[PDB]
């Protein structure tokens, strides 16, 4: 997780590319054809209607702000 | 060989690719069953480069090529695949002529501009020099007619471990200025034995120009979902990454999504430098 | 590879006469020996062979009944035994090398080292 | 059985000229059977040429050979003294060698 | 047992009785298809001196069915015939002639030093002593370009660190065994689901219905039941498969 | 599925390669498939529960 | 190894001559060869060299444009012509073995055989 | 270009006694590119010492020589009446090969 | 953990060896990964249970 580089001896911290899961939100494709995808656990600047959550990054669902019972669950309180 | 210059100058045309360009991957019958393949295919919703005049430079050929025509009166004779074109290294020519097929692997100088001529046929001007014969077929002879669009004619070329396959469909067509929307598959025509490097090619077209046009477009390695129905037909497909949905239908092996929330795949952040 | 041969011989119409062929310069074994015929004035004529391995015989029909062929690994020498003897029988004997049938090329079709030639004269 | 029938009986050219003698068959022969022999007065016949066509070891590139069917000949491409010698044919069919009559050079 | 009714045999003496065999650099390539292979002739021969097949049995080969059967051909050093095989590196695995490590197929070889060899050296068989890279499986390479061994361009100039990338054999009937030369020729063995071109001499039976046996078509084997189906078979193709994507 | 072998087919390992040869392909193939019977017991004994 | 050379010529002012060296006992295409001149009381200058697998060449300034050198790999042998004679190339000719350049040791900085000297007077 | 100078034109010794030769270079010379040769009257040279100091096969071990940078010696540990012969030094360099002018012994 | 291997390290046998040798020992990290997570999994779902 940490190297000293060999010509100047400089201690570099290691961390991996951002990664994680996509998943895909959609109504079934007997109502629609429209999606919304959520990178989850991705800030919305490494990515690439977006809407940034404890989830992830939610791309393509317009965020409202009337509570309604709960249809597709996204995670930490968003559906 | 004759050079043409009585032609006007116009920018390449581009068109949308649909659905169009699904070819059966394999030999073996399969019925009632969504199959997943992993094959060289044209992409859904591609970019297509459309070509009308006398319209025919020599164009790329990369992992294997789409090709269709829409013609009324048969304009269309053939294509040149090779490397070079130039007896240099070999090169592959396929015609379909007044009176038969050939196809032949000799090592051919080309023209840089060959074509055919016609209503009864008369010009061939394709090569000039022509040894080195590697492979050869000529199909029985028949009479060829020469006299909106009626015919659709589809193909696909592949280069592919020593075998130059093709695969081919031909269905009616009734437009004036386009590629159809709608889905068919290509059977496999022929499997040609024959060990050539095709980077290059040119399409050969039968002065006057004839009702006709033609489209190029590019496979590439794509996962394809295959709905085989009851009798064996590939009736439907979905390209996997063409977008969020069609990946959704391809994780869940189905061209029907419940209503949810799937994971389907992952991201990640591409390297740009090498340090 | 030498194949060398017996001196000349003098021969009674109904005797028997032996031409020996020494072999050296290849395992002798491993090739078949055969002997031609050749009268004066004449052409060459094929009697059969002898394969050292086995003693396994083959005879042109022409001597079949007559000739007698073997063979001693032990000295890598080849015999011809030609009884009842004619004056038609006056020729120059050779002992000639090829391949046996199992080879892959046809060497067994030709003969690729020949001895000095005997004269029998009867 | 078959005939082995060669041609001319003798030949008759110079020293540094071109010769070809040929090898007519009753039967159609496998050029893989079919072999030359060089005869000189007094010695014992060497191979010249094998397979129809192929160089027996020690053969001058003087020599070569051609045909099938019933149809095979001997070229000499520039001749030497050794070489107005007795040319011989031989093939290999059934179970028995058999030889043309010779032809002398 | 049924295979197609084909009775020409393959083209195989055609390739090992050849007058000339290529160099390694430049190694020939013949395909074989549309015939009865029979490669006990081969097998059994007393002619050859290496027979090793990797990925079959040599003693299986006439039961099988091949797409295409390819048979390359060239002239190497007696020492070198080791790394005619998968898994090899030296001058000739490297850059001249490369096998797969998936390879299928039977590596033969004989001693051909009767034929090849020159009392002064024959000089007509060639390989390639240096390349930028290795070679891929059954690549060619059969230019000349001078190699850069350095980091001054040669600009097609041999010298210091240019040099000509080929050398020859000098074949002489005079040489150890290792230094004769050898006559390769390598059976290449395809197998995709495809028809079979290139069987082996089996004899076809009679086609039973509706009885449990052992079955054999053109290749494919199992047990079963045969009956009459009602599948519309496309004209190309050859099997069928179930949901569990098994014949 | 292979699992390394080179085919997942048993009848076509046994009708090209020898004993020698065969049981080492086949090896791979009762490995991969043992496990995979055995991830199948596992899950369905946990369901039946 | 041996190398054998042409005999003596006598030439005229501006006509060429030309120096055959037969190669026996190596690989001829293995090594280069290698032309040295001894004009009579001097020491020994290089001419340039021939590599017989390609027939490639590199000659001393000197000569550059006056001499060219072939090879013959069916009968193993080097030529040197060298033409535009003048009475300064009365010399021994040699013909001269060395490694190639990519010799891991540095065999090609040295001959290691060497041909009788052809001696040729202008 | 590179001078390649010997040392002494003439070496006078009789047989049965040590002689060392000397070259001397106006730019240093890698040891591996230094060779010496012998030539006899009325014969071609011969290889003596490659790479500077060793020798080439079928020389006597009376020979051997050394050296590096500009300064190398040839030396015969006793002398034979066939080694009143000429010596010379070369080396490689560049793409070219010098010869020194010589010394008799 | 190496499983046989000549290194836990996916990149160190790439760096080091060709597909011919890095497969052999890729296969060694892949069996006993995959065995790995397999156990977890199961563990997961007895204790999930
Ligand atoms: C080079 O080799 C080919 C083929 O050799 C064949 O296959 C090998 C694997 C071995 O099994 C060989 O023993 C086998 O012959 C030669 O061509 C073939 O030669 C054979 C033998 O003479 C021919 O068989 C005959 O055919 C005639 C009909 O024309 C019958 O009457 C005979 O009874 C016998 O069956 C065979 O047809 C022929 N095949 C072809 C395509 O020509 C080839 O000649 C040979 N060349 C040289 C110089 O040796
Ligand atoms: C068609 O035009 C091409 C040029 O676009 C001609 O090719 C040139 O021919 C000249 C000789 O007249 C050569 O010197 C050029 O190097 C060629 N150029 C190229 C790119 O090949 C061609 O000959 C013309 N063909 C006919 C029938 O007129
Ligand atoms: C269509 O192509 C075929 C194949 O090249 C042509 O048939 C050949 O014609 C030449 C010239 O007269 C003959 O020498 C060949 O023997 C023919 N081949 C065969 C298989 O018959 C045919 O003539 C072409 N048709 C037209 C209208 O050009
Ligand atoms: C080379 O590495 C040494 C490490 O001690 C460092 O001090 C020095 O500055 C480096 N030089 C350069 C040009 O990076
Ligand atoms: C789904 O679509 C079908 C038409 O294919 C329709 O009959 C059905 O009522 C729809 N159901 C829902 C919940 O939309
Ligand atoms: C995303 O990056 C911004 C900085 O541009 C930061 O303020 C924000 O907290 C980050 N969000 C997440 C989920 O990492
Ligand atoms: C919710 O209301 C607040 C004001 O209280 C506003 O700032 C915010 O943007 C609104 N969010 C959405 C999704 O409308
Ligand atoms: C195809 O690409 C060209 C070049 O960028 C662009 O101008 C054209 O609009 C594209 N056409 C389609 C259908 O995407
Ligand atoms: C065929 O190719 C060879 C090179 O392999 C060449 O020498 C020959 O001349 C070519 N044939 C013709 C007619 O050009
Ligand atoms: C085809 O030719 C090009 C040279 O234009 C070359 O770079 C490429 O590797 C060749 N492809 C094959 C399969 O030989
Ligand atoms: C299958 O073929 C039959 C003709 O035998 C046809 O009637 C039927 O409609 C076809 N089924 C499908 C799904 O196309």
């Amino acid at each position: 997780d940490a190297v000293r580089d060999p010509q100047t001896l400089e201690i570099l911290d290691i961390t991996p590319c951002s990664f994680g899961g996509v998943s895909v939100i959609t109504p079934g494709t007997n109502t629609s054809n429209q999606v919304a995808v959520l990178y989850q656990d991705v800030n919305c600047t490494e990515v690439p209607n977006v809407f940034q959550t404890r989830a992830g990054c939610l791309i393509g669902a317009e965020h409202v702000n009337n509570s309604y019972e709960c249809d597709i669950p996204i995670g930490a309180g968003i559906c | 060989c004759v050079n043409l210059t009585t032609r006007t100058q116009l920018p390449p045309a581009y068109t949308n690719s649909f659905t169009r360009g699904v070819y059966y991957p394999d030999k073996v019958f399969r019925s009632s069953v969504l199959h997943s393949t992993q094959d060289l295919f044209l992409p859904f919703f591609s970019n297509v480069t459309w070509f009308h005049r006398f319209d025919n430079p020599v164009l790329p050929f990369n992992d294997g090529v789409y090709f269709a025509s829409t013609e009324k009166s048969n304009i269309i004779r053939g294509w040149i695949f090779g490397t070079t074109l130039d007896s240099k290294t070999q090169s592959l020519l396929i015609v379909n002529n007044a009176t038969n097929v050939v196809i032949k692997v000799c090592e051919f100088q080309f023209c840089n501009d060959p074509f055919l001529g016609v209503w009864m046929e008369s010009e061939f001007r394709v090569y000039s020099s022509a040894n080195n014969c590697t492979f050869e077929y000529v199909s029985q002879p028949f009479l060829m007619d020469l006299e909106n669009f009626k015919n659709l004619r589809e193909f696909v070329f592949k280069n592919i471990d020593g075998y130059f396959k093709i695969y081919s469909k031909h269905t009616p067509i009734n437009l004036v200025r386009d590629l159809p929307q709608g889905f068919s598959a290509l059977e496999p025509l022929v499997d040609l034995p024959i060990g050539i490097n095709i980077t290059r090619f040119q399409t050969l077209l039968a002065w006057t120009a004839g009702a006709a046009a033609y489209y190029v477009g590019y496979l590439q390695p794509r996962t394809f979902l295959l709905k085989y129905n009851e009798n064996g037909t590939i009736t439907d497909a979905v390209d996997c990454a063409l977008d969020p949905l069609s990946e959704t239908k391809c994780t869940l092996k189905s061209f029907t999504v419940e209503k949810g929330i799937y994971q389907t795949s992952n991201f990640r952040v591409q390297p740009t430098e090498s340090i | 590879v030498q194949l060398v041969q017996s001196g000349a011989e003098v021969k009674k119409p109904g005797a028997s006469v032996k031409v020996s062929c020494k072999a050296s310069g290849y395992t002798f074994t491993g090739y078949y020996m055969h002997w031609v015929r050749q009268a004066p004035g004449q052409g060459l004529e094929w009697m059969g062979w002898i394969n050292p391995i086995s003693s396994g015989t083959s005879y042109a029909q022409t001597f079949q009944g007559r000739v007698t062929m073997t063979s001693d690994t032990s000295i890598t020498t080849a015999y011809m035994e030609l009884s009842r003897l004619r004056s038609d029988d006056t020729a120059v004997y050779y002992c000639a090398r090829a391949a046996p049938f199992y080879d892959f090329w046809s060497g067994y079709s030709y003969f690729d080292y020949w001895g000095q030639g005997t004269l029998v004269t009867v | 059985e078959i005939v082995m029938m060669q041609s001319p009986g003798t030949l008759s050219l110079s020293p540094g000229e071109r010769a070809t003698l040929s090898c007519r068959a009753s039967q159609s022969v496998s050029s893989s059977y079919l072999a030359w022999y060089q005869q000189k007065p007094g010695q014992a016949p060497r191979l010249l040429i094998y397979g129809a066509s192929s160089r027996a070891t020690g053969i001058p590139d003087r020599f070569s050979g051609s045909g099938s069917g019933t149809d095979f000949t001997l070229t000499i491409s520039r001749l030497e003294p050794e070489d107005f010698a007795v040319y011989y044919c031989q093939q290999y069919g059934s179970s028995a060698w058999t030889f043309g009559q010779g032809t002398k050079v | 047992v049924r295979f197609p009714n084909i009775t020409n045999l393959c083209p195989f003496g055609e390739v090992f009785n050849a007058t000339r065999f290529a160099s390694v650099y430049a190694w020939n390539r013949k395909r074989i298809s549309n015939c009865v292979a029979d490669y006990s002739v081969l097998y059994n021969s007393a002619s050859f001196s290496t027979f090793k097949c990797y990925g079959v049995s040599p003693t299986k080969l006439n039961d099988l069915c091949f797409t295409n059967v390819y048979a390359d051909s060239f002239v190497i050093r007696g020492d070198e015939v080791r790394q005619i095989a998968p898994g090899q590196t030296g001058k000739i695995a490297d850059y001249n002639y490369k096998l797969p490590d998936d390879f299928t197929g039977c590596v033969i070889a004989w001693n051909s030093n009767n034929l090849d060899s020159k009392v002064g050296g024959n000089y007509n068989y060639l390989y390639r002593l240096f390349r930028k890279s290795n070679l891929k499986p059954f690549e060619r390479d059969i230019s000349t370009e001078i190699y850069q061994a350095g980091s001054t361009p040669c600009n097609g100039v041999e010298g210091f660190n240019c040099y000509f990338p080929l050398q020859s054999y000098g074949f002489q009937p005079t040489n150890g065994v290792g230094y004769q030369p050898y006559r390769v020729v390598v059976l290449s063995f395809e197998l995709l689901h495809a028809p079979a071109t290139v069987c082996g001499p089996k004899k076809s039976t009679n086609l039973v219905k509706n009885k449990c046996v052992n079955f054999n078509f053109n290749g494919l084997t199992g047990t079963g039941v045969l009956t009459e189906s009602n599948k519309k078979f496309l004209p190309f193709q050859q099997f069928g498969r179930d949901i569990a994507d098994t014949t | 599925s292979n699992f390394g072998a080179i085919s997942s087919v048993l009848n076509d390992i046994l009708s090209r390669l020898d004993p020698p040869e065969a049981e080492v392909q086949i090896d791979r193939l009762i490995t991969g498939r043992l496990q995979s019977l055995q991830t199948y017991v596992t899950q369905q004994l946990i369901r039946a529960a």
